[PDB]
């Protein structure tokens, strides 16, 4: 069935042009829609419709940000391109590539892509294990996790045992520090009866730096 | 442009034969004029893309392999005639009545 | 351009209770030709893209349960979730997509659930020996699965209340049990970390009979 | 072709028209036009009725004069061809709303609701007898005065129209 | 307002029976759409002032005493249908063709 | 009813029209309107042909989606009901001037002069065989491209149209 | 068949109104025409169309003499009336009652009526016989006639033997004398072989004075 | 109002010869609807009402011989009598009677016949004894059946040429033999009538070898 994939740079310098390409899968662009759409979601605010375009070329830039946006298509590459000039920090947001419909409204969406506007260079994360409390009640519950410190920019995606351990998982929003760097903590609760039985690995992925880490967390003996 | 036949010519193709109507013969004295007028009538067969006013006729004939309902000869043009008569309260009426005389015959 | 205004901002109703949201439009959305309203209701859970719930004001989408219903007309529309569930916790958006070009979104109305009190399970983690080789100390305190969201965390090193040196992070409502989690981190200097012994985290919350305290001592297996 | 006749109307006040004049009646390029006049003799004292145009008719073919050929009728009538040929004329006989029951409306208690009228009739056929009732609008009633649909033939079929509610029932 | 019949109802009165035309069955591959469409056909007898579209029918029936040419059942309303096909030089043509489907049946 | 469809025309330069858009096609109060689209698949690379309105058709009844049901044809076609339902589409097969001789124009050397074309044809009937030739105008030639009147059936009747002077003669 | 009869006063005083009635025969006025017409012919000049009227009442007075003429009809009396105000001697003429047609022009006419405009009273004629030349050549021809002297106004109609003798008849136009009175001579040629055989009577009719005379002409003996 | 102008005034052609008359109209008489000309040709003999010869320019009326024909178009029309006869002597009028109201007539064109000379038969009549009782004397002289019309009459009483005391009257061309008649009257006083003896009438004409004289004597049976 149809799948809308999207992809972008991730980081953008201030007062420069930004670009995003949106590939399509399981459906020809000339088919399975008349319109296509670019939307964005500022950090923790609401939604704002950037623009739309028919596969014949005609565009409808949102009057709010018109005269800075450029949007186009390419049916030979099953693609769909967005461009945004003179960026400010307000433009920092999660951009969504969707398909605008004239019967069902925007029905299908993409997975989103986070774009930050900052005049600071990229950095890789450091992954540390928060070992389980060696004092655990051998019948109750034990908590563990891993910390991802000193990365920039968002995002980092955490999973546990390759998505095989998801019950009782809490991954917090990244906190921003004084040095403009991000910290984030992922935690999980487990039965203490398996501390020396089940292995627990946290998988951090920071794509803006191509950093994939699979860290195992283990207790400490006395 | 339909073909206008007369008693002379023979064959059974959709055509306009003459037929005069006479009201006096019916006993309708309330009609002053015309005591008798020209009505005509259509007669004949309709075969093989002949005067097909509408494609549906040919398409439903080739649709079928000598099924039952072939095309028939129906009039395809009507014209009015005038009348001078009495009405219910016996007031004199001059009227124009359409759909009285056939001008062409065709197939459907 | 058919301004969108949802109402209210926040909404907190108990499990299995009815929830209703209302959005107003500045221009009529009704279409005269086919006698229809081009309005859409969307749901967005944390970290996920928005999901279309309702189109044509009152028509539901395939695979959407019955508890969702849309209604209204002209410039006033409503969306009712009969018998709220914990998975239905999210933000909700009212949109218009009539033929007119400018398609605008609402302000975003969050839906919250009301729940019995829950005291947090509190754990602490000293800094891993791996980051204690790069001049960094990260002392972590985790409050887990509690309600309501109001909670307090006081750090204490050698019985010295810390201030302005800690950072807190909170998750959204759980979709399984409707609770919250909280992680606090004390970012300390390796040198200062060596300079002290007892590190403790003190939590205060409604569901606790007394402030709880989890502590450890520097270098004790 | 184009044809101008002498137009006269006796009932010109009720109908609100000119009493006398000459009219021009555009025709059809496929047929022919005539003029006509109608008058009452009544013992040598001639009274006009109606003059004017008369559409194609097989009886007025090739007649430059307007001569009544009927054999002493109540109202004399004549026609002719050519412009104004009804200017003269002589007499010279020839020597040669409502609701009723429609029998095919069982969908609604066998009823109707036409603005025209309703009819009932039948004859001996299919062996024994039949029965037909129906209702037809005001438009289909032609001519205005005496709709033929309300007329029959003495020899077999009978016919009756009527206006009142549910008058077309049984013989 | 003509009466629309179907195979179910029976009697022989001038009425619209259904009849589907299929071009593919003829072997006409140059027609892209519709490979098959709805044509219908008229059938029945015309007696005693029934659906007389024109007075001439009734007047020529009472004109005669069971003479030969009574009224027949002819379609009285036509509607167009669209077509997407190839032409001679194999260029794509979208067209609207009137006179393909009958909407009513009547007598004359 | 009133219906607005997505309109697209591939041969829009020769025909001098808009390449893409949305059109509104007024209908008849007695029938129903549809939308339609047509495209060429050709190994996953989709090329548009024509989108727009499609008058009543018994095949597009009760279809909110535009899905080609044909079994792997050259040119894919689909239709649907409701406003704009041709916005999307997929493929999912189904499991179920001149002069000639007209044989009835002896009045003029058995000839004609139509702007359309002329035909000749017959079959075995009335016992042995027959012969028919005729000429018909440009209007009666329908559809524009392939006038059916010029088509036959292999099994019996043959048919041929032609444009040249006096080409419809003998088999 | 149709016959148009006309009748008038004959004499009219100067600067007074004139009237003429036109009876109809062998055809109803409402029938056998749409228009009717009054024409006049001055003494020895051409023709001049006075006016016409349809049997429905509408009139069309000639623009030359309009605003002095009045013309009407009466279908109950099969009549047709003309009226002419303020008459002068120019109006003296022979008035014809005809039927104007819209296909054949004025096809049928009347017998005419002479109307004179003069301020002189009517007078009766005196009839004298011009006896045949008593010297006649008994094998050749003999001429005779009668004289009509001292009448006013025109006309006098002469006939011979009640219209039974018309071959060789010459009636001259009336001559006008000093006394405003008219004289006229009627003459006839005959075989001298019948002078004492055939009787010859001249019939003078002057209607304006109701004078009908039948005078016999006879020779004189020696 | 479609002025009418005939041409010529007089016309004199011999027996059996062709005669042609032309009338012009100021406005076109042709009618566009039925493609016709509303013109009429009339004949008037002396003392008779005019008689319609031709209507519709070229259509002849029932009972009219073939020698009459009408022709022309628009604003110029002609009437030809092929092979004139003596009965066809008359005045002829061209009229227009189109639908326009004012119907006008021409000026009148007389047709005359050319004939062999004819000397008049001359007679004289003394006054009847009946009028010689009322103080009146009427002496009559009759010229009969002569041609051409030019003729002279001198009265003479006792060889005294009279002057200004005589009155002449002439007839139109005969329809049987194409000749003229003339009557002259001398109106004398009864007293003067008794005063003289010989009364004589002297005629001079082309067809006479010598002036003719018819006389009588007062009171000689
Ligand atoms: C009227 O009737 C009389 C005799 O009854 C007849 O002479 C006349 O021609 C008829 N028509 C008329 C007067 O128009
Ligand atoms: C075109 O063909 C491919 C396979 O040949 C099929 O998967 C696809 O659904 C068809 N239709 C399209 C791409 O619109």
């Amino acid at each position: 069935q149809l799948q809308l994939q999207e992809s972008g740079p991730g980081l953008v310098k201030p007062s420069e042009t930004l670009s995003l390409t949106c590939t399509v899968s399981g459906g020809s662009i000339s088919s399975s829609s008349y319109y296509w759409g670019w939307i964005r979601q500022p950090p923790g605010k609401g939604l704002e419709w950037i623009g739309s375009i028919s596969y014949s070329g005609s565009t409808y830039y949102n009057p709010s940000l018109k005269s800075r946006v450029t949007i186009s298509v390419d049916t030979s590459k099953n693609q769909f391109s967005l461009k945004l000039s003179s960026v400010t920090a307000a433009d920092t947001a999660v951009y969504y590539c969707a398909r605008d419909s004239l019967r069902y409204g925007m029905d299908v969406w993409g997975q989103g892509t986070t774009v930050t506007v900052s005049s600071a260079s990229t950095k890789g994360p450091s992954v540390f294990p928060l070992a389980p409390s060696s004092k655990s009640t051998s019948g109750g519950t034990a908590a563990l996790g891993c910390l991802v410190k000193d990365y920039f920019p968002e995002p980092v995606t955490v999973s546990w045992n390759s998505g095989a351990l998801t019950s009782g998982v809490h991954t917090f929003p990244a906190v921003l520090q004084s040095s403009g760097l991000y910290s984030l903590s992922s935690v999980v609760t487990v039965p203490s009866s398996s501390l020396g039985t089940q292995t627990y690995i946290c998988n951090v992925n920071h794509k803006p730096s191509n950093t994939k880490v699979d860290k195992r967390v283990e207790p400490k003996s006395c | 442009l339909g073909l206008d036949c007369d008693e002379h010519s023979s064959e059974s193709r959709c055509c306009r034969y003459p037929l005069t109507v006479d009201f006096e013969a019916f006993g309708w004295d309330w009609i002053i004029a015309p005591k008798r007028y020209k009505a005509n009538y259509c007669s004949g067969q309709c075969e093989y893309m002949f005067m097909q006013k509408y494609p549906h006729t040919h398409l439903v004939q080739q649709a079928n392999p000598r099924g039952s309902a072939g095309p028939c000869c129906t009039p395809t043009k009507m014209s009015p005639i005038n009348m001078l008569y009495f009405n219910d309260k016996q007031q004199i009426i001059y009227g124009k009545i359409p759909g009285m005389v056939v001008d062409r015959c065709g197939c459907s | 351009d058919i301004v969108m205004t949802q109402s209210p901002d926040s909404l907190a109703v108990s499990l299995g209770e009815r929830a209703t949201i209302n959005c107003k439009s500045s221009q009529s959305v009704l279409y005269s030709s086919n006698n229809k309203n081009y309005l859409a209701w969307y749901q967005q859970k944390p970290g996920q893209p928005p999901k279309l719930l309702i189109y044509w004001a009152s028509t539901r989408e395939s695979g959407v349960p019955d508890r969702f219903s849309g209604s209204g007309s002209g410039t006033d529309f409503t969306l009712t979730i009969s018998s709220l569930q914990a998975e239905d916790v999210a933000v909700y958006y009212c949109q218009q997509y009539a033929l007119a070009p400018p398609r605008t979104f609402g302000g975003g109305t969050k839906v919250e659930i009301k729940r019995t009190v829950a005291a947090p399970s509190v754990f602490i983690f000293p800094p891993s020996d791996e980051q204690l080789k790069s001049g960094t100390a990260s002392v972590v305190c985790l409050l887990n699965n509690f309600y309501p969201r109001e909670a307090k965390v006081q750090w204490k090193v050698d019985n010295a209340l810390q201030s302005g040196n800690s950072q807190e992070s909170v998750t959204e409502q759980d979709s399984k049990d409707s609770t919250y989690s909280l992680s606090s981190t004390l970012t300390l200097s390796k040198a200062d970390y060596e300079k002290h012994k007892v590190y403790a985290c003190e939590v205060t919350h409604q569901g606790l009979s007394s402030p709880v305290t989890k502590s450890f001592n520097r270098g004790e297996c | 072709e184009t044809r101008e006749c002498i137009y006269y109307n006796a009932n010109w006040e009720l109908e609100r028209t000119n009493q006398s004049g000459l009219e021009r009646c555009e025709g059809e390029q496929d047929k022919r036009l005539h003029c006509y006049a109608s008058w009452r003799n009544s013992s040598g004292t001639i009274e006009l009725v109606k003059k004017g145009c008369w559409l194609d008719d097989f009886n007025c073919y090739d007649r430059q004069e307007c001569v009544a050929t009927e054999e002493n009728p109540q109202v004399y009538f004549c026609c002719c061809e050519g412009n104004f040929c009804n200017e003269r004329f002589t007499h010279l006989p020839e020597a040669g709303a409502l609701l009723c029951a429609c029998t095919s409306c069982l969908q609604a208690n066998y009823t109707c609701e036409t603005d025209g009228a309703c009819m009932v009739s039948i004859f001996n056929l299919d062996g024994m007898e039949h029965h037909v009732a129906t209702c037809i609008p005001k438009v289909e009633l032609v001519p205005a005065g005496k709709p033929f649909y309300c007329l029959s033939s003495e020899d077999l079929r009978n016919t009756h129209c009527c206006y009142t509610d549910y008058c077309n029932r049984i013989d």
